[PDB]
C-alpha cells in the first residue's frame, strides 16, 4: 500500500488525501535506438501519476491539489527504467493549519519514488532511475505561478533539490568498485569541480576508493555492448532534449549507425552542453540512478486507479489544463479533477486519506 | 499604440523545445554573414543547427533579461531601451 | 576550470542616495596562490543608447590572493553628471562589475539600477533640472547577471 | 543597395521567442532591434568559427567548430552558487 508507504514519512499530524493513477503495462518503442542490423529490445511501458492535495478546512469537501508528479516506468529483458517525467506545486500547502515547515514534497518525491522502485524491483534485473531537472514557473498546473506563495527553486537550487530528493534512496544500498547502487550527475556548462557542488553534504564523507556520486553517465552499465553507434547508447525519454538531439543528429543518416557531427559519446555532450533548452541562461540537470543486484498490481490503497491508456491520457489532461490561479479555482479545479477520475473508473470516489505517524 | 501586442499566456512550460526561427531563412542569413565576411568556406548543416541553438537560446536569455528590466521600469511592455540595457546587463554579447 | 571563482557579491549601502558612493561585500574563492594581481573594475551605464557614455568609476587591484575563500570591501566615487545626459539619467540603466586577471577579463558581473525620487510628488512632476539632492539609487542584489570566461592564468 | 536577409526572420518568429522569454507584452517598434542583436550575435560567433576552421585549415566548417567559437562567448547565469 502506497498510503502506508508515505504515512510512515510525513510528519505526525498531518492529514493528505491522495490519488495515484497509472495504467496498465502495455508495449511501446524501445527507449533505445536499436543496432545496425538488429531489431529493437521489446518494451512495456507503464505510467504513473500522483496527485496530492490537502483541506483548506472550511469543511470537509474543500479539498485543494498541493502537489503533482508523473512518471513513466519502462521494463525490457534486462533494464526497468523508471523516469520522472514531471513534477509540480501550487503552493496552497500554505493553507494548511499549522504547517510543519518541513520539506514535505521533497519527502512526498522520496516516497513515492522509493514505493515504485521497491514494487517494480525485479530479481537480478538492472534499475534504473532517470529524471531532467529543468527550473521553469509551471509545468502541471496552469495559473499557478501567479500565486505568491509558490516557492519556484531556480536552477541551482532544483538540481540539488532532486539529487537531495534521490540521496538517501541511493543509500539504501552498497557501494559500487548485497545489490550496488551509484549516481549520474551531468550539469551541462559545469566542470567536474562546480558539479560537485550540486551533490548531498553526504557525499563529501565518502569512501574515496567507493564513490556515490559521480559527474559522469553509466555508459558500461546502461549497455552491454559499447561497440554500438553512439545512437544506440542514449535513451529517448519523451518531452527530452536529450531526445531531440538525437533525432537531430539522427537525421544526417544514411558506416552504419555512425553520425558525421558526432563520433563519440563524449562529442554528444559536448554538444550538449550549447543546446537551446541547457543554455538560456539557466543551469540544468540530467540525474540518473544505476541499481545492481547480483488485479494484480502492488498497490491497494483506494488512492489507486488503473486506467487504460486512453482513460489515463484523458484524466491527466483533464488535470492539467485547468485554472489554478485562486484558491476557489484551485479548489474547483480540485473537485471537477476528482470527479472526473471517479467517472473514468466506474466508481463513485477515487482517493484516499494518508496521515503521517513519524514525528523525528 | 504603434502595434503593440500581447503575446499568448504560457500555461504551461515543456522540458524540451523546438527551434522557432524557420531554417532556411536562418540559413540564408548565415550565408551571408560569411560572404560579408569574406570566406570562401561553408557550414555543415549541423554547424549551422548549432548556430541556430546558441542563437536562440541567447535570444530567449535576453529577453529574460529585457522583461526583468522592463518590470523594473513598472511596465509591462518591453522596449528597445530595455533590450540595450539586457544587452548591457550581459555584458555585451 | 577557473583558479578563481566569485561566491558572493553583497550590496551594504542599498538604497543609498546617487551621489553616496558605491560599496560592496565581495567574496570570492581561490584555489591557488597566483603571481599576478586581480582587477577590479565597476563601470556605470550613463546611457544605453551607446557605449560610450560608459565611466569606469574606479579600478582596485588585489594582490597576492589567499587560498581559500576571500571577502573584502570595494569602493568606488559616484558617477559624473557632466557625461551623463540629463534625460536618461533618471528611471532603469545599468552597472558593470569586471574581474580580470592580468589584464585579461574572466568575471563580468551585471546590475540593474532603478534613480527614484525620494517623493511620489516629484515623481509625478519631475522639474526640467535634475534634483541630486533628491535622488535615490535602488540596485537589486536579487538577480546579478554573471558572466564567466575562461582565461589562461599563469 | 542590396537585400537583407536579416530583414526575413519574420516577426511572429520573434513574438514567440519573446513568449518563451517571459515577455507578456512587445512594442510594435521593437523588431528592428531584434534583428539588429540576433545579426550582430550571429555574426560574432560566425567570425569565430570561421577563423577557427581557417586555422585549421579545413574547407568545410563543422559543428564542434561552432562549439568552440560558443566557448569563447562565455558562460551566462543567475547568481553564484
Ligand atoms: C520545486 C518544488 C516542486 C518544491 O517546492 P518547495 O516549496 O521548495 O518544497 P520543498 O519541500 O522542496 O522545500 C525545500 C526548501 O525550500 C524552503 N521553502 C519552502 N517553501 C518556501 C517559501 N514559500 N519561501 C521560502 N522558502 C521556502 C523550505 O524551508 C525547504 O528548506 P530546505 O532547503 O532545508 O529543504 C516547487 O517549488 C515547485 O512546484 N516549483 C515550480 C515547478 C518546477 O520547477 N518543477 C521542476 C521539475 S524538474
Amino acid at each position: 500500500d502506497l498510503g502506508d508507504s508515505l504515512a510512515k514519512v510525513l510528519p505526525t499530524g498531518v492529514k493528505v488525501t491522495i490519488r495515484h493513477i497509472s495504467s496498465a503495462p502495455s508495449p511501446c518503442v524501445a527507449l533505445f535506438a536499436a543496432p545496425p542490423g538488429e531489431e529493437p529490445e521489446s518494451t512495456f511501458c507503464e505510467n504513473h501519476f500522483l496527485a496530492v492535495s490537502i483541506s483548506p478546512n472550511e469543511n470537509e469537501e474543500s479539498e485543494v491539489i498541493i502537489f503533482g508528479i508523473e512518471v513513466l516506468v519502462y521494463g525490457t529483458a534486462h533494464l526497468t527504467t523508471i523516469f520522472v517525467s514531471k513534477a509540480d506545486s501550487t503552493g496552497y500547502l500554505h493553507l494548511l493549519k499549522n504547517a510543519p515547515k518541513v520539506s514535505l514534497l521533497r519527502l512526498i518525491s522520496n516516497a513515492f519514488l522509493s514505493f515504485l522502485v521497491q514494487t517494480h524491483q525485479r530479481p537480478g534485473v538492472r534499475l534504473m532511475v532517470s529524471l531532467f531537472a529543468r527550473a521553469q514557473n509551471q509545468y502541471l498546473f496552469p495559473g499557478s505561478i501567479e500565486n505568491p506563495e509558490k516557492h519556484v527553486l531556480d536552477d541551482r537550487g532544483l538540481i540539488k533539490w532532486w539529487c537531495r530528493v534521490i540521496d538517501p534512496i541511493l543509500r539504501e544500498y552498497e557501494p559500487e568498485t548485497k545489490s550496488s547502487a551509484t549516481a549520474f550527475l551531468i550539469v551541462p556548462g559545469c566542470d567536474k569541480f562546480e558539479t560537485r557542488g550540486f551533490f548531498p553534504i553526504t557525499a563529501r564523507s565518502d569512501g574515496k576508493d567507493r564513490p556515490r556520486w559521480l559527474n559522469s553517465y553509466p555508459l558500461h552499465q546502461l549497455c552491454d555492448n559499447p561497440n554500438a553507434p553512439p545512437r544506440c547508447l542514449v535513451p529517448r525519454f519523451p518531452d527530452d532534449p536529450k531526445t531531440r538531439f538525437l533525432i537531430d543528429l539522427d537525421d544526417e543518416l544514411p558506416n552504419s549507425g555512425h553520425w558525421r557531427s558526432v563520433k563519440s559519446l563524449a562529442q554528444f555532450w559536448e554538444m550538449m552542453s550549447f543546446r537551446q533548452e541547457c543554455s538560456a541562461g539557466r543551469l540544468v540537470g540530467f540525474l540518473w540512478l544505476v541499481i545492481n543486484p547480483p488485479f494484480f498490481w502492488p498497490d491497494t490503497g483506494r488512492g489507486h486507479a488503473v486506467l487504460s491508456e486512453e482513460d489515463y491520457k484523458a484524466a491527466i489532461n483533464f488535470l492539467i489544463d485547468q485554472d489554478f490561479n485562486t484558491k476557489h479555482k484551485a479548489i474547483a479545479s480540485t473537485k471537477a479533477w476528482a470527479e472526473k477520475v471517479a467517472s473514468l473508473a466506474d466508481q463513485l470516489w477515487v482517493g484516499q486519506r494518508v496521515e503521517g505517524r513519524n514525528a523525528t | 499604440k504603434p502595434g503593440t501586442v500581447a503575446l499568448r499566456e504560457i500555461r504551461r512550460f515543456q522540458k524540451s523545445t523546438e527551434l522557432l526561427i524557420r531554417k532556411l531563412p536562418f540559413q540564408r542569413l548565415v550565408r551571408e554573414i560569411a560572404q560579408d565576411f569574406k570566406t570562401d568556406l561553408r557550414f555543415q548543416s549541423s554547424a549551422i543547427g548549432a548556430l541556430q541553438e546558441s542563437v536562440e537560446a541567447y535570444l530567449v536569455s535576453l529577453f529574460e533579461d529585457t522583461n526583468l528590466a522592463a518590470i523594473h521600469a513598472k511596465r509591462v511592455t518591453i522596449q528597445k531601451k530595455d533590450i540595450k540595457l539586457a544587452r548591457r546587463l550581459r555584458g555585451e554579447r | 576550470m577557473s583558479v578563481v571563482s566569485l561566491l558572493g557579491v553583497k550590496i551594504v549601502n542599498n538604497p543609498a542616495p546617487f551621489l553616496a558612493p558605491y560599496q560592496f561585500e565581495i567574496t570570492f574563492e581561490c584555489l591557488e596562490q597566483l603571481q599576478k594581481d586581480l582587477e577590479w573594475k565597476l563601470t556605470y551605464v550613463g546611457s544605453a543608447t551607446s557605449s560610450e557614455y560608459d565611466q569606469e568609476l574606479d579600478s582596485l587591484l588585489v594582490g597576492p590572493i589567499p587560498v581559500g575563500v576571500n571577502k573584502f570591501l570595494f569602493e568606488a566615487d559616484a558617477p559624473d553628471l557632466k557625461r551623463i545626459p540629463t534625460s536618461e539619467i533618471l528611471g532603469v540603466t545599468v552597472i558593470l562589475l569586471t574581474c580580470s586577471y592580468d589584464g585579461r577579463e574572466f568575471v563580468r558581473v551585471g546590475y540593474y539600477v532603478n534613480n527614484e525620487y525620494d517623493s511620489e510628488e516629484l515623481t509625478q512632476d519631475p522639474p526640467a533640472k535634475p534634483i541630486i539632492e533628491r535622488i535615490r539609487r535602488n540596485i537589486l542584489a536579487e538577480k546579478p547577471r554573471v558572466t564567466r570566461f575562461a582565461i589562461k592564468w599563469d | 543597395i542590396l537585400r537583407d536577409n536579416i530583414q526575413g526572420i519574420t516577426k511572429p518568429a520573434i513574438r514567440r521567442l519573446a513568449r518563451r522569454g517571459g515577455v507578456k507584452r512587445i512594442s510594435g517598434l521593437i523588431y528592428e532591434e531584434v534583428r539588429a542583436v540576433l545579426k550582430s550575435f550571429l555574426e560574432s560567433v560566425i567570425r569565430d568559427s570561421v577563423t577557427y576552421t581557417e586555422h585549421a585549415k579545413r574547407k568545410t566548417v563543422t559543428s564542434l567548430d561552432v562549439v568552440y567559437a560558443l566557448k569563447r562567448q562565455g558562460r551566462t547565469l543567475y547568481g553564484f552558487g
